RNA sequence: UUCGGGUCUUGUAAUUGGAAUGAGUACAAUGUAAAUACCUUAACGAGGAACAAUUGGAGGGCAAGUCUGGUGCCAGCAGCCG
């Protein structure tokens, strides 16, 4: 459900 | 000019659309679609509802 | 990635702003002298809360951690949930909501999970009779902040529900060049797992403070035990003086710490009251921040709003300098003719920003 | 297992538009 | 010629109008 | 009740308003520019020739209008002179009647917002019999009034007999222009525009002999200004209309070279161009600055105006014994808190209810306002812009430059960078540059809900996936939408075409812009392809925006009953493999026929077919059909025009349709046979008699039998 | 009332299959209930 | 005259419904929102917002199998030009 | 009969 | 109103023919202070006589279409979308 209905999202590097 | 090599690649992209428009649809983008139509084993991939 | 950035400080705010452009920005260097340098866990999960909220925006972070990168989108909201890191409370993470509340597609209701107070954030009170009669001044009629369960330093278990409905296009213009006059002085004095007898001592030792004076002065008990009260015991008290009159606040708070008087804390809430009444014009130097914010994008139209030489401090000019940063608009400031107190009506062309999301 | 979550989720679609429209009637009729 | 006339549809408007007699 | 409206704000200078824009539009010769020489004659006393560009000439002693002929053939010169335009003077041949041109400007005109029209006649010397033209007249005149509203007055011109028309008929035209008292409009108030009067390109010539013709030269262009205060900050996007969307570099206002003669008039009897009284250029003859002071901390700001974190919420009081000390006494807050001595005790109880009171009931605004809610909040809109005014007023030189920037009817000039060499190598002063400033919303790029119907006098109706050239804002760029419906408001389901008479949902990708927009395209913009047709294709609004939408297009997979019992059946020629039937069992299916089912199980010994339990004995013959739903996505196609930037200005081709590139590269139209419509003839069906078990037949009773 | 003509257009039924003629006259739902209908009678009388 | 608030209904699923055609509009020289009958879920799509609707009364005889009670206005033009010849298609709706 | 019927039941109801 | 009863050259998006005329354009003359027009009249001017009148009202029918409820195969709402 949340990776076929959202959009956007976070390029997190560390 | 910037504007001339962006109308070059615009005209590539261009030449791909006309492409694809005039070319053959998907087996899933017709309708009423039989087996021996589409290919082989495809449905447990393309997970529709 | 195109407007630079320097240090980690105003880091809530400048997400915040950046968002309601739209204008790309690039923050940079964010603690470069640390032993851990780079962002923090709360940061990181208040990014994770604006990606959560909004729709089709980039968020890159350098492997160092300490170069962020927004790119915005849109604004959706919903209807979702928030855990908050036990580093910073429910009012650390509410205030940019409150910002970017009523300009998104669908409605925000957001359940904020964590702690609920703090010496340095909001509480809930506060937040509640502090900030929201100043989103109702500016237009947002349909706000609401819910307590399922009360949580409290240091280990919090407590629950909030935001729930704003006024889905408005642009706030509307303010004109209040008047001083106002307080009416009364409200308060909530609150705790969990103790004995009220605290809160019944700091009430007394706030209308202790208040005897001089003979405004009206209720502040109601609100005490939380059982299963809905969180794990750590603690109290707290707000006071909000109250203009009824035209519906402004002037609020102070504190909490009380491990082991401190609940009477010297009533005392010293009412005196910090009394100091933000001495220094305040038609504004609290809290709620200051969201009165700019809300001139600033509302419609294309000059609002004046009278504050005070106390109210102007560093805080102050590191705002207005984001804020001509951000949106290239200026803020006048005219020396009001008045010759006892030395007032400056604050005149702000707001831009055109309009609640384009919103399907009609 | 997915057809058991598809028929939740359309009785619960189903039941907040009811209660949608009974609330947009009752608006209607009130004012 | 180079003038590009209008339509008969345009020139008389009527829009949508059923079958008489 | 008629004079009762819908409130809006008007943005427009009370000090100097700019130059009123009117456009002169008609077909290719029906003595466009002729017109333009004889009012400016009539309205300035001197002949002119070659007349090329915007020109500003001065009516009365408070007016100035600017004139535009547009070139006629082009229809993006047509759409953005009627984004800008204020006033047209739509002139239409006497003989020939309405023609095409005329009437796609009115529609586009219709549809972003109707500015002033005046209609004109013109060729009526040609017609032979005063009895065929006075008919003509009343003709025009009543076709007009169906465009254009009823009562609308239109002028009628004879020949040209020096060069200009009619002195009379040209006097009342002038009257009737110099009086014609516009209105206010959304997208002009809202968005500050401007028609650039003077371009200018800025490098050096060794720079160009160095880098060899193809540097993106520097461009000043002057002209004035309309609609709303430009920001006076440099660094803002604004759209030139046809060459692409730049960003000013550097902005100056200027002295404006034809100040009304009040206004010129006044300065001279402040300070104590008669001749000159056109314009074609294009043809010839402190707490305040301390605080915005970059190079200072505040902390020296704040130190030298009385002589930190913001994270933290609460702000920095002292110590709670100061505090306490400061604040045993409550007398310096009294005062914010809230015979002789009988006079004093009553004012102090009336202010005491004052305060008690405030603004309950304070005239209430209706019997203060004449008792109708819409004075009421035309009031409030006048007293809000007379508060900006006299707040304007103030200050001379940052309230009127960095606080507000350049208001309205102050003649700047602006330079932009990067801009292309075919700009500065094909400007032809024919053309209307006009630039747009935009918005956020305008800047970003996503996909945008529209609904949208096929325009009622174009003839072909709109595919998906079929380029569509459109006009939305101050842009005009040609995408690939694809025509959406919602199944009873259940699901975006994709249509294949434009319904015929009906407005049906769009999806398309492409600059946003904001909710509430209307907007037309058209299909071809090229002139050397048009043909009678009519151009414009659709009209829509645009109502909101995403980035994705989860759109689906319906298959249905059919399969075919080999084996029949009652009530159950096998179904073959539908999946591929006993997986796949898995994947999909348990499911409502339905036939031809229209009886209801469900595929039960896999069948094992063939590798695809199944067992279905319908509700009835389905025939051998008929064909299951299985329902359901596939996602599509939108091309992310996006190609602005750029006439401006082509060299020929007219003939901008882009992506072709799909009945042109099928006829270009010789394909057929695709059809399979077995899809075509027949006339079927089903005949009457005789059933058989009912066969009794042969039990039941020997020991039925003997009167109820079968004789 | 208020009603188009295209509106109220018309809509043509399609045929079988040409590739599977063999079995014929695609079945349907006027030619289904006149069936069901003649099927119910049966069954009612053969229980009676 | 009136001014288009919002068009409620547009959330209903079965077309053509009375909770569907209807709007709500409030009137200008009152300041007073109420409720107003448009035919054709088309001119529904040509009635959006911010419009100056011209309502008029309804004068009915009889009612109907799903109509609302006590909605008294329809609705007669929209922005200066005639709901009948907009969705005749005689003229056009200028914005 | 059918229509009639059909047309009947129509201005009973 | 249901079982039904009454009565009669009827029906045709079937073929086909020559005659008539003014809406209109127009020499002309009359009219008029001068014109326009009417009334007159050469010459043109009719087979979708496309030389293409309306405004309202009632009702039916249709799909491998859509939505909702069900004591299967039904009912309701409706359908420019297959
Ligand atoms: N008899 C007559 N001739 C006219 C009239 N109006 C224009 N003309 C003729 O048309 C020419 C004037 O047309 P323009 O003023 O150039 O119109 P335009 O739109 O500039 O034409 P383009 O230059 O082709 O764009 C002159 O040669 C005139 O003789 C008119 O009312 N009567
Ligand atoms: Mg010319």
């Amino acid at each position: 459900k949340m990776m076929k209905n959202k959009r956007g999202g976070v390029i997190d590097k560390r | 000019s910037s504007f001339e090599k962006q109308q070059i690649e615009i005209r590539k992209q261009i030449e791909q659309l006309e492409n694809e428009a005039v070319a053959e649809k998907k087996w899933s983008l017709k309708g009423e679609v039989k087996a021996k139509d589409r290919p082989e084993d495809a449905l447990l991939t393309e997970e529709l509802e | 990635k195109y407007t630079t950035f320097q240090g980690s400080q105003n880091f809530r705010l400048r997400i915040v702003l950046a968002t309601l452009s739209g204008k790309p920005i690039k923050i940079e260097k964010i603690r470069s002298g640390d032993l851990n340098p780079g962002l923090k866990d709360y940061e990181v999960s208040f990014l994770r809360l604006i990606e959560s909220v909004t729709n089709g925006s980039v968020i890159e972070i350098s492997y160092t951690g300490t170069t962020v990168i927004y790119r915005p989108g849109i604004i959706v909201g919903g209807a979702s949930t928030h855990i908050c890191p036990s580093s910073k409370p429910v009012g650390y993470f509410v205030e940019p909501m409150l910002y970017l509340a009523p300009f998104s597609k669908k409605k925000f209701s957001i359940l904020f999970k964590g702690i609920t107070a703090s010496h340095n954030d909001a509480g809930i009170e506060a937040i509640k009779w502090g900030l929201m009669p100043v989103m109702e001044k500016f237009g947002v009629r349909e706000c609401a902040l819910h307590t399922l369960k009360r949580g409290s330093p240091p280990l919090g278990g407590g629950e909030v529900h935001l729930v704003v409905d006024s889905l408005i296009a642009q706030p509307i213009t303010m004109h209040e060049i008047d001083r106002p006059i307080i009416s009364s002085i409200t308060g909530v004095a609150y705790s969990t797992r103790v004995s009220p007898s605290l809160v019944n001592r700091m009430i007394d030792g706030a209308k202790k403070v208040l005897k001089n004076l003979q405004c009206e002065v209720n502040i109601t008990a609100d005490v939380w035990r059982g299963e809905n009260s969180g794990k750590s015991p603690g109290w707290g008290i707000t006071l909000v003086a109250q203009s009824k009159q035209k519906g402004w606040s002037y609020f102070a708070e504190d909490i009380g710490d491990a082991g401190s008087i609940p009477e010297e804390l009533g005392e010293k809430v009412a005196c910090q009251l009394l100091e933000e009444i001495s220094k305040s014009a038609a504004v609290g130097r809290n709620q200051l921040p969201l009165a700019i914010v809300y001139m600033v994008i509302g419609k294309e139209d000059i609002g004046r709003l009278r504050i005070n030489k106390e109210q102007i401090d560093e805080r102050f000019i590191i705002l207005l300098r984001d804020i001509k940063k951000i949106f290239n608009t200026e803020v006048f400031l005219k020396p009001v003719d008045e010759a006892d107190n030395e007032d400056m009506i604050a005149t702000i062309k707001g831009i055109g920003f309009t609640n384009t999301s919103k399907k009609i | 297992f997915e057809a058991r979550q598809r028929i939740e989720e359309k009785n619960k679609e189903s039941s907040d538009y009811h209660a949608k429209m009974a609330h947009i009637v009752n608006t209607i009729n009130t004012e | 010629d180079g003038k590009r006339a209008i339509n008969y549809q345009i020139l008389k408007n009527k829009g949508l109008t059923p079958k008489r007699n | 009740e008629r004079k009762l409206h819908v409130p809006m704000v008007d943005r427009t200078p009370e000090d100097d308003p700019p130059p009123f824009i009117v456009a002169v539009v008609g077909p290719p010769g029906t003595g466009k520019t002729t017109l333009i020489r004889s009012l400016v004659r009539r309205m300035t006393k001197s002949t002119l020739n070659d007349i090329q560009g915007p020109i500003t000439v001065v009516s009365g002693k408070h007016r100035r209008l600017t004139f535009l002929e547009c070139p006629a053939d082009d229809l993006n010169a047509m759409i953005d002179i009627a984004k800008i335009a204020d006033l047209v003077l739509l002139l239409i041949d006497g003989n020939f009647g309405f023609e095409m041109e005329t009437m796609e400007f009115l529609n586009i005109a219709q549809h972003h917002g109707m500015p002033r029209v005046l209609g004109v006649a013109t060729h009526l010397d040609l017609f032979k019999s005063q009895s065929t033209l006075r008919a003509s007249k009343k003709r025009l005149k009543h076709r007009f009034w169906t465009e254009v509203y009823q009562g609308a007055k239109l002028f009628y011109l004879s020949g040209v007999i020096n060069g200009r028309y009619p002195d009379r008929e040209i006097l009342n035209l002038s009257r009737f222009i110099s009086v014609m008292k516009f209105r206010p409009l959304k997208w002009r108030n809202e968005h500050p525009y401007m028609l650039a009067d003077r371009f200018t390109d800025l490098t050096h010539p060794e720079l160009i002999e160095t880098q060899g013709l193809q540097i993106d030269r520097k461009v000043a262009i002057y002209g004035y200004l309309h609609g709303t205060p430009l920001p006076s900050a440099p660094g803002t996007r604004v759209h030139i209309a046809g060459v692409g969307d730049f960003s000013v570099a550097q902005i100056e206002k200027l002295p404006d070279p034809c100040p009304t003669p009040f206004y010129q008039q006044k300065l001279d009897d402040f300070e104590r161009d008669k001749d000159k009284l056109i314009y074609a250029p294009m043809s010839d003859v402190n707490i305040g600055k301390l605080i915005y002071m970059d190079n200072i901390s505040p902390e020296e700001c704040i130190r030298r105006w009385r002589g930190v974190d913001l994270e933290k919420f609460v702000p920095y009081f002292d110590t709670f014994e100061k505090l306490a000390k400061k604040w045993k006494s409550v007398d310096a807050i009294k005062e914010r808190f809230l015979r002789e001595m009988n006079a004093a005790k009553k004012e102090k109880l009336r202010a005491q209810f004052e305060i008690e009171e405030g603004e309950n009931f304070k005239e209430d605004d209706e019997n203060n306002e004449y008792d109708t809610w819409y004075e009421l909040q035309k009031a409030k809109i006048s007293k809000q812009l007379e508060i900006n005014n006299i707040e304007y007023q103030e200050m001379t030189p940052e309230q009127r430059q960095r606080i507000e920037g350049f208001k309205a009817g102050s003649y700047v000039r602006i330079v932009f960078e990067k801009v292309p060499m075919e700009f500065v190598k094909n400007f032809n002063p024919k053309f209307p540059i006009v630039m747009g400033g935009l918005l956020p919303t305008e800047i970003k790029f996503g996909i945008v809900k529209a609904r949208l119907r096929r325009h009622r006098w174009h003839k072909k109706i709109l595919k998906t996936n079929d380029p569509l050239v459109l006009s939305l804002g101050w842009r005009r760029f040609q995408t690939l939408p694809i025509y959406t419906t919602t199944d009873s408001r259940t699901r975006t389901r994709m249509l294949k075409y434009t319904p015929e008479h009906t407005y049906c949902n769009a999806a398309f990708y492409g600059p946003l812009c904001s909710p509430n927009t209307p907007f037309c395209g058209v299909q071809i913009v090229a002139n050397s392809d048009t043909g009678n047709g009519f151009r414009i294709a659709a009209t829509g609004i645009v109502e909101e925006i995403d980035v994705n939408i989860e759109i689906v297009k319906k298959l249905k997979l059919v399969g075919f009953p080999y084996k029949i019992f009652k009530n159950t059946a096998f179904i073959k020629d539908m999946f591929s493999s006993a997986m796949e039937v898995a994947r999909f069992e348990g499911a409502q299916i339905k036939t031809v026929s229209g009886i209801r089912g469900e595929i039960k199980r896999a069948l094992s010994k063939p590798e695809g077919h199944y067992r279905a339990a319908f509700e009835d004995k389905i025939l051998m013959s008929d064909i299951v059909i299985l329902r359901s739903w596939y996602p599509v996505r939108v091309k992310k196609f996006y190609n602005p025009v750029t006439s401006l930037l082509l060299k020929e200005k007219t003939e901008w081709k882009g992506l072709r349709l799909t009945g042109q590139i099928r006829a270009a590269m010789n394909l057929e139209t695709p059809s399979n046979p077995d899809s075509a419509y027949h006339k079927i003839e089903r005949v009457e069906r005789h059933f058989n008699g009912l066969k009794v078990p042969k039990a039941v037949q020997k020991e039925l009773p003997f009167k109820s039998q079968i004789h | 009332k208020l009603v188009h003509d295209v509106q109220k257009k018309q809509h043509r039924e399609r045929s079988q299959l040409t590739s599977r003629s063999r079995y014929g006259f695609l079945e349907k739902h006027k030619d289904y209930v006149k069936r069901a209908q003649d099927f119910h009678r049966k069954q009612s009388t053969l229980k009676v | 005259k009136g001014i288009v608030l919002e068009k409620l209904g547009i959330e209903s699923k079965q077309p053509n419904s009375a909770i569907r055609k209807c709007v709500r509009v409030q009137l200008i020289k009152n300041g007073k929102k109420v409720t107003a009958f448009v035919p054709n879920d088309g001119c529904l799509n040509f009635v959006d917002e911010n419009d100056e609707v011209l309502l008029a009364g309804f004068g009915r005889k009889g009612k109907a199998k799903g109509d609302i009670p006590g909605v008294r206005f329809k609705v007669v033009k929209v922005s200066g030009v005639s709901l009948l010849a907009l969705w005749k298609e005689k003229k056009e709706k200028p914005r | 009969r059918k229509e009639r019927l059909k047309k009947l039941a129509k201005m009973e109801e």
